[PDB]
DNA sequence: ATGAATGTGCAACAGCATGATCGCGGCAACGTGCAAAAGTCGTGCCAGC
RNA sequence: GCCGCGAUC
DNA sequence: GCTGGCACGACTTTTGCACTCGATCGAATGCTGTTGCACATTCAT
């Protein structure tokens, strides 16, 4: 993901060893394909083929982390948008602060 | 030995659902027993089987 | 609280009858059913703390 | 319903995208097994029995 | 009653934090231990809180300081 | 609750899917792994002294021929227990560096894709803490009765 | 024979409850042409040509 | 209270009118295409048997009165009532978000 | 001039194709004989009127 | 717990 | 003296028990994406 690459590039460039930063090549995907490739498995398993997504999520042993809106709707918590966005902002600081 | 609450305390804090393969020992951990008969209920007493 | 919270429904009904209008939400039974269904396969799903 | 008999079709001429129109025949009976004749892009007689 | 919340919205302009502030104020006025700061005209607590916000007499900062003062008194 | 199958059977989640997990883990095609699963053909393991390969696909007739000629040192099974036996024997960590060396030493646009996929799966397995023998299950859980 | 005949008459794709609002509904239901049924085609199956 | 609500005395009607006074209720149509397809109104009780919809919001709902039906969902929480008043009221969303 | 590796092209298999309502019907998979125990039935008992 | 059939927008 | 609910010695029921043998079908939706296999081509000796 470009967002994951951007923070790694910024962190590597922040330190003295700026040459460690790796150049990338941006890619374009269709909606049916880009949606299924999201880093969270709870989403993209409630839209298209679930047999494929679960196994590729089962063997990898990944986590969902409930970052988007689809994941929070399924669980039943407050979505991180609008009135529920403020509540998810307060919770983030507490988790980071320990 | 009274005043015990299990329905309300069933709601526990959580985050970051995790998915992984299930081990046979882990599967046995979930299970609380065995199933060895293919019948569902005995009509002689309208009760669940053994 | 309207669909799948077994305790949430009763709690919020009591709150309305009292006149509290308090949310007091919980965990839907549908997701627990889905978790049990997936666990019934060879895939293990659990909720991390 | 479709009347039993002999039906010829051209499959609209767009299967292999090469512009080759492919003619096929069908033997639809009232009861029993089917029988078809099919034209390849390479002009080969293929029979799709049942 | 308030047919539109635009006057209340422009006081604390987010259209999202206003809902939270009004919910907190309505909870305070409904569960007990609070009295409206604006004359009440047979309407429910929600619009009373919204009218308090629109008049500029209820805000998040002053809600926090009122809670702090109540805690200090006790 | 659970039920013991008294014999290891294969999961269709990992066997029958277009990116078959056991298919690309074992470097054998889906047709072969489906054939051995239904006892149509045998698969031998170990057999260093004999001329049989590690992942041979010898049939029944080849099985009696090997028994007549090789006799011992031929370890062949027809069920999914053979899959368990060969999966336990696999050293994931040792294979990781071997395929990495093969990929970097020889460059070709055809084998590179399959090699990268296998390396990614192996790295994911070793990092996730899972084990490959758990794909085929010996104890099958059951749904709660109320559901 | 009775089982098959009653199965056809009672539970079939082309033996439905008759409409009874006005004589017109009965008249237009009795002389109805249906392309579906056992030997017919599925609703999803029908293209624009049919 | 149950028995007298079933018996529907006049005081029950008066108390229902007292409860309804400023509790916004949100109506929606079946194919909710865009975000304007579910709007929150302020109910006025009528001696009738059908929902009376304001003619202006018909364009937003894409509803015409030839047998169309709409669902009536009740927001029953203080946060929900504020959300249905400050975010979903018909007078609030006049400009289409497209 | 010929063999092998590679890239390209073709064929078979898998997933997927709107939302919300209302009304009528029809509708699946044993046995066995003895111990061992338990329950039961015909019978005799004391306690209340 | 559905399957067919019909109907409304 | 008359009458009505309690126990005992046979009868009678149940259960573990785990142990065996035992045709007729509908075939007809495109649309796309993916994986495997066969063949044409080109390079090396
Ligand atoms: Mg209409």
């Amino acid at each position: 993901q470009v967002e994951y690459s951007r923070v790694k590039i910024a962190n590597r460039e922040l330190e003295a060893n700026g040459k460690v930063g790796a150049t990338y090549s941006r890619d374009l995907l269709g909606i049916t394909k880009a949606s299924l490739a999201t880093e969270s498995f709870i989403s993209a398993a409630s839209f298209q083929e679930t047999t494929r997504v679960l196994t590729e999520a089962a063997v990898a042993g990944k986590r969902d982390e409930l970052r988007g809106l689809k994941e929070n709707v399924i669980v039943g918590r407050l979505i991180p948008a609008g009135t529920g966005y403020a509540y998810h902002q307060d919770r983030m600081r507490r988790r980071a602060a320990g | 030995l009274l005043k015990f609450l299990k329905a309300q305390t069933k709601t526990e804090e959580f985050d970051a659902i995790k998915i992984a393969l299930a081990s046979p020992d882990m599967i046995r951990s979930w299970s609380f027993g065995e199933v060895k008969k293919p019948e569902t209920i005995n009509y002689r007493t309208f009760k669940p089987e053994r | 609280v309207k669909s799948d919270d077994v305790n949430g429904r009763t709690k919020m009904y009591k709150n309305i009858v009292d006149g509290n209008h308090q949310m007091e939400p919980g965990m839907p039974e549908s997701f627990n059913v889905l978790l049990k269904e997936i666990r019934s396969l060879g895939i293990n799903i659990e909720l991390e703390d | 319903h479709r009347s039993p008999g002999v039906f010829f079709d051209s499959d609209k001429g767009k299967t292999h995208s090469s512009g080759k129109v492919l003619y096929n025949a069908r033997i639809i009976p009232y009861r029993g097994s089917w029988l078809d004749f099919e034209f390849d892009p390479k002009d080969n007689l293929f029979v799709r029995i049942d | 009653a308030r047919v539109t919340v635009q006057d209340a919205v422009e006081k604390i302009g987010n259209r999202f934090d206003l809902v939270l502030v009004a919910a907190r104020r309505a909870r305070q006025m409904q569960v007990g231990g609070k009295d409206p700061l604006v004359p009440e005209e047979n309407d429910k607590t929600t619009v009373i809180a919204l009218r308090e916000i629109e008049e500029g007499l209820i805000n998040n900062q002053i809600l926090d300081v009122r809670e702090r003062q109540e805690q200090q008194e006790q | 609750g659970h039920i013991e199958l008294a014999s290891p059977t294969a999961h269709i989640w990992f066997l029958k899917s277009l990116p078959s997990r056991i298919g690309l883990l074992l470097d054998m095609p889906l047709r072969d792994i489906e054939r051995v699963l239904y006892f149509e053909s045998y698969v031998v393991i170990e057999g260093g002294m004999t001329n049989l390969e590690r992942q041979q696909i010898l049939t029944e007739e080849q099985y009696l021929d090997a028994l007549e000629e090789f006799g011992d040192e031929f370890d062949a099974k027809m069920g999914a227990e053979a899959i368990q036996a060969l999966l336990k024997s696999m050293d994931l960590e040792q294979e990781c560096e071997q395929l990495r060396e093969e990929l970097n030493e020889t460059n070709s646009e055809t084998k590179r894709k399959k090699l990268t996929k296998r390396i990614k799966l192996l790295e994911a397995f070793v990092q996730s803490g899972n084990k490959p023998e758990w794909m085929i299950l010996t104890v099958l859980p059951v749904l709660p009765p109320d559901l | 024979i009775s089982a098959a005949v009653k199965e056809f008459f009672g539970s079939s794709q082309l033996s439905q409850f008759m409409d009874q609002n006005n004589p017109l509904s009965e008249i237009t239901h009795k002389r109805r042409i249906s392309a579906l049924g056992p030997g017919g085609l599925t609703r999803e199956r029908a293209g624009f040509e049919v | 209270a149950k028995k007298m609500v079933e018996r529907e005395e006049a005081v029950v009607w008066d108390i229902l009118d007292e409860v309804i006074r400023e509790h916004p209720v949100l109506l929606n149509r079946a194919p909710t295409l865009h975000r304007l397809g579910i709007q929150a109104f302020e109910p006025v009780l009528i001696e009738g048997k059908a929902i009376q919809l304001h003619p202006l919001v018909c364009a937003a709902y894409n509803a015409d009165f030839d047998g169309d039906q709409m669902a009536v969902h009740v927001p029953l929480t203080l946060e929900a009532q504020l959300e249905a008043r400050a975010l979903m009221m018909s007078t609030n969303n006049i400009l289409s978000p497209a």
